[PDB]
């Protein structure tokens, strides 16, 4: 099975340069190109360029000639991106993508780095039950980040069904927050213990909280 | 560089029906154009590449036709889990370039929010702050009215709300109304109350607690 | 010899038409009796990239190996240090159009072992001076090349 595996969220501040990473598996590395396209809301997808591990050959997107770095370590199937000197216009999602040798698109996608330029501080939430009152609805609020993203499980991924996670909103303050909810039936309740698990790496804060009725 | 203009850049369709999007490039990229879905939360998945093969596994209901600039990508029968933003891409010239996409939302029945309300809890009053949560489950269509009562009185400026994204299975969609006060003025008022309004409901229904 | 202009195809005709490589005749699958009638090639001037590392690769018919072991030698003539590479031979994979010539191995894809892109033009004039049925400039990364039945 192909995977590409990009690492986690960045909060920079402008001026300053950061390097993300994506590991390839489930193939020889040095059989594909690795190529970096850029997702923003300003300019949806753009490709910023391409590296060949077999010849570290490059070729850049003139746009990002002066902005972009890519490199690889054949030794750790890891291809780089160091993107310099950074304004707000480089906040976005970074992804890694893999041609099969038929022409520059690609089959194979990482999940996406997404980068935030800014000069505001990392803080990590704070996490509060929605305690529960056939269907019952419980949740957890996850109240007062910066940056984006943050992730919610349920049960440490063992559940699932009827889970809605809200896109966050942006506070008056500046901080993000979101609720993440799940129905479950009412005679689970006395039996059945439900923990959020909050994750946002930014700030290195990871919560699990038990909500109980 | 090419540009690609993809149009139209919204659609809603009913499961069942035809989608027909239009990708034109600045100048002739010959058959050099592939298609990409992309899911709500996930990386874009090739569908269609040299304008109109299909990628393993990809089925029928997808087609792609073209050379030149002028572009066509069909679902011939689009499914509840074909929500996405479809883009373009040419890789003719250099550097290869996409479409700003087209993102396709699905129509159905009508379905009425069930409703939850959740005071806050006393770990967060600790803190000084009262958020109060009201949730619209599972419903469509996306408009609806939240309003939030404290002992009677409509409250304004003080909640925020966020939609999911359609769910890819029944097509609904999920709302979450946020009221939020000082511990201060929560402790003031004895009866909190989310109150809504939607096409599915024969008169708003009301969810509450007293403090 | 000039090399090949991008997307232009020799003969000037379709590629399944009889003056080209002719009619698709049907999918091979590892199953199938016609599983039988594919020579592996091992010729040890061909890269084979086996990506999907099945060997599938080598996988082809009589007149493919044929052109294909001809096209070795005039690759190694025209540049030195330099040999003929497969992506792509016999496919299970579904990678291909809805009815390939690769899906019976009568189709090879093509580049140079130092993947020059700017050698493929060339290259392709090569596999039809080799005598290949049909050659395809397809994509900036390959040649498409394919034969008639036997
Ligand atoms: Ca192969
Ligand atoms: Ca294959
Ligand atoms: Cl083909
Ligand atoms: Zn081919």
């Amino acid at each position: 099975q192909v995977q590409l595996q990009q690492s986690g969220p960045e909060l920079v501040r402008p001026g300053v340069s950061v390097k993300i990473s994506c590991k390839g598996s489930g193939y020889t590395f040095i059989d594909e190109a690795l190529h970096w396209v850029k997702q923003s809301h300003a300019e949806s997808l753009e490709w910023i360029g391409v590296i060949r591990p077999y010849s570290g050959e490059t070729n850049y997107n003139q746009k990002f000639k002066d902005k972009a770095t890519m490199t690889v370590d054949i030794s750790s199937s890891t291809a780089y991106l160091e993107l310099a000197r950074l304004t707000s216009e480089d906040s976005a999602i970074y992804y890694c993508a893999r041609d099969w040798e038929a022409g520059d698109f690609f089959d194979y996608w990482g999940q996406g780095t997404l980068v935030t330029v800014s000069s505001a501080s990392t803080k990590g939430p704070s996490v509060f039950p929605l305690a529960p009152s056939g269907t019952a609805a419980l949740g957890c609020l996850v109240k007062d980040y910066f940056p984006e993203p943050v992730t919610v499980s349920w049960n440490s991924g063992a559940l699932t069904s009827g889970v809605h996670t809200f896109p966050a909103v942006l506070q008056s303050s500046g901080l993000y927050s979101l609720s993440s909810v799940v129905t479950v039936p009412s005679s689970s309740l006395g039996t059945q213990t439900y923990i959020c698990n909050v994750n946002h790496k930014p700030s290195n804060t990871k919560v699990d909280k038990k909500v109980e009725p | 560089d090419i540009v690609m203009t993809q149009t139209p850049k919204f659609l809603l369709v009913s499961a069942g029906d035809k989608v027909t999007i239009t990708c034109k490039a600045s100048q002739s990229v010959s058959n050099d154009l592939t298609w990409y879905q992309q899911k709500p939360g996930q990386s874009p998945k090739l569908l269609i590449y040299y304008a109109s093969n299909r990628y393993t596994g990809v089925p029928d209901r997808f087609t792609g036709s073209g050379y030149g600039t002028d572009f066509t990508f069909t679902i011939s029968t689009v499914q509840a889990e074909d929500l996405a933003v479809y883009f373009c891409q040419q890789d003719y010239g250099s550097p290869p370039t996409f479409g700003g996409g087209t993102k396709v939302e699905i129509k159905r029945t009508v379905a009425a929010p069930s409703v939850f309300i959740f005071p806050p809890s006393d770990e967060q009053l600790k803190s000084g702050t009262a958020s109060v949560v009201c949730l619209l489950n599972n419903f469509y269509p996306r408009e609806a009215k939240v309003q939030w009562k404290v002992d009677n009185a409509l409250q304004s400026g003080n909640s925020q709300e966020s939609v999911t994204e359609q769910d890819s299975k029944d097509s609904t969609y999920s709302l979450s109304s946020t009221l939020t006060l000082s511990k201060a003025d929560y402790e003031k008022h004895k009866v909190y109350a989310c109150e809504v309004t939607h096409q599915g409901l024969s008169s708003p229904v009301t969810k509450s607690f007293n403090r | 010899l000039t090399p090949l202009a991008y997307k232009q195809f020799i003969p000037n005709v379709a590629e399944k038409t009889l003056g080209a490589s002719g009619r698709y005749e049907g999918k091979i699958s590892r199953n199938s009796e016609r599983f039988k009638e594919l020579t592996p090639n091992y010729n040890p001037d061909i890269i084979f990239k086996d990506e999907e590392n099945t060997g599938a690769d080598r996988l082809m018919t009589q007149r493919c190996k044929d052109k294909l072991n001809a096209l070795a030698i005039s690759v190694m003539n025209q540049w030195p240090g330099v040999k003929l590479r497969v992506t792509e031979g016999w496919d299970e994979d579904g990678h291909h159009s809805e009815e390939s010539l690769h899906y019976e191995g009568r189709a090879v894809d093509i580049t140079t072992s130092d993947r020059d892109r700017s050698k493929y033009g060339m290259l392709a004039r090569l596999a039809v001076e080799a005598g290949f049925d049909w050659v395809y400039y397809e994509s900036k990364a390959h040649i498409h090349c394919s034969v008639k039945a036997e």
